[PDB]
């Protein structure tokens, strides 16, 4: 069961496209973000044109000034957004950065009893891979399945004294009681070792 | 068509599955009209 | 009628009607919290009129991918399903008129007034998400509009004598990813 | 609550000139747009991981008999058209022209994804599973078992054996249904106890009223609206007027996005947060301190809130 579990996940993740879409998110952000501050340089921002050059070979330095800070006022707004942004989303990679290093340290170098945090289901193992900006688990669960019906009792009464299980559940296909452990079925005989 | 204005939008001629918002929409104005005092005399302009 | 006016200079435009505005005696114009023109009194017959802009919103197109499809839905956020635009006779700034805008499939939601798409009884997963509770998907070579099923029911059998337990069991493996850098 | 601005309307509104002066600013309308969309998806992604935790509807017996536990006061009230439980619907009545003024200035507010009675649906079917079989149902298929029976369970989780549970069982349940009781009475004695949901929407308001007052500002020019700019002077001397206009508004509808912006990731960090409650006190027992309340971790039942969650932790607590 173990290999071909490991051996569906290499199709899983071949047929699939969009597996990879929260880490191409980041590179899709990133390259916008610098993309808008490369076309920002087109704008007049109310001067006469967007070209220093043209502006310094067109007129003379005490119209030239008023000329000028507009541009720089401008671009210096676009910058100070950009950082502005920059900041926010760095804090954000290091939020989830933190959260992936805690994921690693307690599912990887040990077995970890929180619900749903190290994949679904009753955690056994984990497995690291790295991706490009990223990181990558592979999960190893336990997963209960063919569940049947039984009736129980809380107790077991016998000679005017009441006994209950050590470690399991006391369970009757219908006419002979027993105990068996409770996340998988194995009837044994109810005796004064078990109880 | 609205398929074209979701492409102008997106600077792109491919567009992916999803909701795009493209613009406003709003009633343009069908005539104009102008409300002034009843009053008719003349400034006395000339004087000053 | 969305038209313009000036009264005694106070340009604008908007839709005048009857107010209900106690205007006292001397006064001239109310205003609202924004502190804008909301009232005026006709400068000739001393009639208090009401003013509200001409109807508008934003607009939202629905379509599948350009390699799937070319057909579109066009929803009008915030707009009853009766003010939709029917007639692009010069009353509209958006040339992107729908080919009939009426008649057609027409679908009134709390998000605003779906064109373009067909109501049905049925529930999926969504799919593309509308707001309120309804999503949208293409089938089939058409476009519909549904509401987005939470899950498939379920009903334990419950008892105060019963119990069930597993008998055998499944190894599982899946994959989880987290951004590290940028 | 998610917010969408016109920036052409709020900045110019119906003047072209005004329009036609914005256009050499840049791509600035489009990254603010840009930036709250991208704010609205993720109020419906943090709202669905809390909540979609679960892909079955489970549904509680029509026999109410669970060994002298009540439940009455949680579980959904058929009769109410909304079906909601009575501190469900007591929670939705404590927390509380305008609109109409943001909306013809150009701001609007779009409704979320999943509706009130899906979420309500989703606590219900959470509900189902946590009473009708435990803990299973989080990692597999859904194992009945009687109810005192899992309490057992979950007084060995904490280092008690079964026969107290057993022996003690009518002092649990009356101590159980008194606790659940008083609930209902603190939370409707006290009017201060939704302060947290309260002060969102708070801040939200007042952002945006501030955002509206700023429309009546001159920022140097003769006046602040823009009809009677136009209405009065010939167009090259206007524009040394609409220009400072435009900057003083570009300038306020900016900071408006970035306070928005910082505003969306402290509640992106609460919704994980609760998410992470959620998944380990109501779909497990907790061994974590004071993670699920104060005590030994019991059980934890979810009740909806207006654009919140509200956890009830039980807890064992010695005493004598
Ligand atoms: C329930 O469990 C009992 C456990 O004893 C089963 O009884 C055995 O059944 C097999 C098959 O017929 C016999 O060979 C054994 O001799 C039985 N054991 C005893 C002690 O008599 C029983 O069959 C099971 N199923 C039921 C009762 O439906
Ligand atoms: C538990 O599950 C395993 C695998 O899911 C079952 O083993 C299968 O048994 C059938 C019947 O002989 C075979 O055709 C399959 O090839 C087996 N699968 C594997 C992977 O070996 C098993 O029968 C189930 N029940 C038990 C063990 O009681
Ligand atoms: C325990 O459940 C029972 C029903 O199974 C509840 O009995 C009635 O509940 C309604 C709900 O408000 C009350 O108005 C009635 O007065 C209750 N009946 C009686 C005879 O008092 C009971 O209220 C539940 N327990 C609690 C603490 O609410
Ligand atoms: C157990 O018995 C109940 C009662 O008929 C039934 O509804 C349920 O499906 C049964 N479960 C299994 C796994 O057979
Ligand atoms: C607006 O839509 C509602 C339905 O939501 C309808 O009852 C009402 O008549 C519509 N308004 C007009 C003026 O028709």
């Amino acid at each position: 069961q173990f290999n071909s579990a490991i051996g569906k996940i290499q199709d899983s993740l071949s047929s699939t496209p969009s597996a990879l879409g929260k880490l191409q998110d980041v590179v899709n952000q990133n390259a916008q973000a610098l993309n808008t501050l490369v076309k920002q340089l087109s704008s007049n921002f109310g001067a006469i044109s967007s070209v220093l050059n043209d502006i310094l070979s067109r007129l003379d330095p005490p119209e030239a000034e008023v000329q000028i800070d507009r541009l720089i006022t401008g671009r210096l707004q676009s910058l100070q957004t950009y950082v502005t942004q920059q900041l926010i989303r760095a804090a954000e990679i290091r939020a989830s950065a933190n959260l992936a290093a805690t994921k690693m340290s307690e599912c990887v170098l040990g077995q970890s009893k929180r619900v749903d945090f190290c994949g679904k289901g009753y955690h056994l193992m984990s497995f690291p891979q790295s991706a490009p900006h990223g990181v990558v688990f592979l999960h190893v669960t336990y997963v209960p399945a063919q569940e049947k019906n039984f009736t129980t009792a809380p107790a077991i009464c016998h000679d005017g004294k009441a006994h209950f299980p050590r470690e399991g559940v006391f369970v009757s296909n219908g006419t002979h009681w027993f105990v068996t452990q409770r996340n998988f079925y194995e009837p044994q005989i109810i005796t004064t070792d078990n109880t | 068509d609205p398929l074209s204005e979701t492409k102008c939008t997106l600077k792109s001629f491919t567009v992916e599955k999803g909701i795009y918002q493209t613009s406003n929409f709003r009633v343009q104005p069908t005539e104009s009209i102008v409300r002034f005092p009843n009053i008719t005399n003349l400034c006395p302009f000339g004087e000053v | 009628k969305c038209v313009n006016f000036n009264f005694n200079g106070l340009t604008g435009t908007g839709v005048l009607t009857e107010s209900n505005k106690k205007f006292l005696p001397f006064q001239q114009f109310g205003r609202d919290i924004a502190d804008t023109t909301d009232a005026v009194r006709d400068p000739q017959t001393l009639e208090i009129l009401d003013i509200t802009p001409c109807s508008f919103g934003g607009v939202s197109v629905i379509t599948p991918g350009t390699n799937t499809s070319n057909q579109v839905a066009v929803l009008y956020q915030d707009v009853n399903c009766t003010e939709v635009p029917v007639a692009i006779h010069a009353d509209q700034l958006t040339p992107t008129w729908r080919v009939y805008s009426t008649g057609s499939n027409v679908f009134q939601t709390r998000a605003g007034c779906l064109i373009g798409a067909e109501h049905v009884n049925n529930s999926y997963e969504c799919d593309i998400p509308i707001g309120a509770g309804i999503c949208a998907s293409y089938q089939t070579q058409s476009i519909i509009a549904y509401t987005m099923s939470l899950g498939a029911e379920n009903s334990v059998a419950y008892s105060n004598n019963s119990i069930a337990i597993p008998t055998n069991f499944t190894i599982s493996v899946t994959t989880e990813i987290l951004p590290v850098s940028m | 609550t998610k917010t969408s601005v016109d920036c052409t309307m709020y900045i110019c509104g119906d003047s072209t000139e005004c329009s036609n002066l914005l256009l050499q600013y840049g791509s600035f309308c489009t990254q603010l747009n840009r930036a709250l969309t991208g704010i609205a998806v993720e109020q419906d992604k943090n709202t669905q991981e809390v909540f979609a935790q679960v892909k079955q509807i489970y549904k509680t017996p029509p026999i109410k008999d669970f060994g002298g536990f009540n439940f009455s006061q949680i579980l959904p009230d058929p009769s109410k058209p909304s079906k909601r439980s009575p501190i469900e619907d007591l929670l939705f009545n404590k927390v509380t022209d305008l609109i109409c003024a943001q909306k013809f200035n150009g701001l609007t507010v779009l409704p979320p994804l999943l509706t009130d009675e899906m979420i309500a649906q989703y606590t219900s079917a959470l509900l189902a599973g946590t009473i009708t079989s435990g803990w299973t149902f989080g990692a597999g298929p859904a194992l009945q078992i009687p109810f005192p029976m899992q309490m057992a369970y979950r007084f060995n989780g904490i280092g008690v054996t079964q026969n107290v549970l057993y022996e003690n069982q009518k002092l649990i349940a009356n101590q159980f249904n008194s606790a659940i009781g008083k609930i209902q009475d603190s939370l409707s004695s006290t009017p201060s106890a939704l302060g947290k949901l309260q002060d969102v929407v708070n801040q939200n308001a007042q952002a945006l009223n501030t955002l509206v007052k700023q429309l009546s500002s001159n920022f140097g020019a003769i006046s602040s609206v823009l009809n009677d700019i136009l209405s009065r002077l010939d167009p090259p001397e206007a524009e040394v007027q609409i220009d400072r206009l435009i900057t003083g508004r570009l300038q306020s509808l900016q900071t408006y996005v970035t306070q928005q912006l910082i505003r969306a990731a402290e509640i992106r960090a609460s919704a994980n947060l609760a998410a992470t409650k959620m998944s380990e006190c109501v779909l497990g027992q907790s061994k974590r301190v004071d993670f699920c309340g104060k005590g030994y971790h019991l059980m934890s039942f979810p009740q909806s809130a207006p654009h919140g969650v509200v956890f009830l932790h039980v807890t064992y607590v010695p005493a004598q």
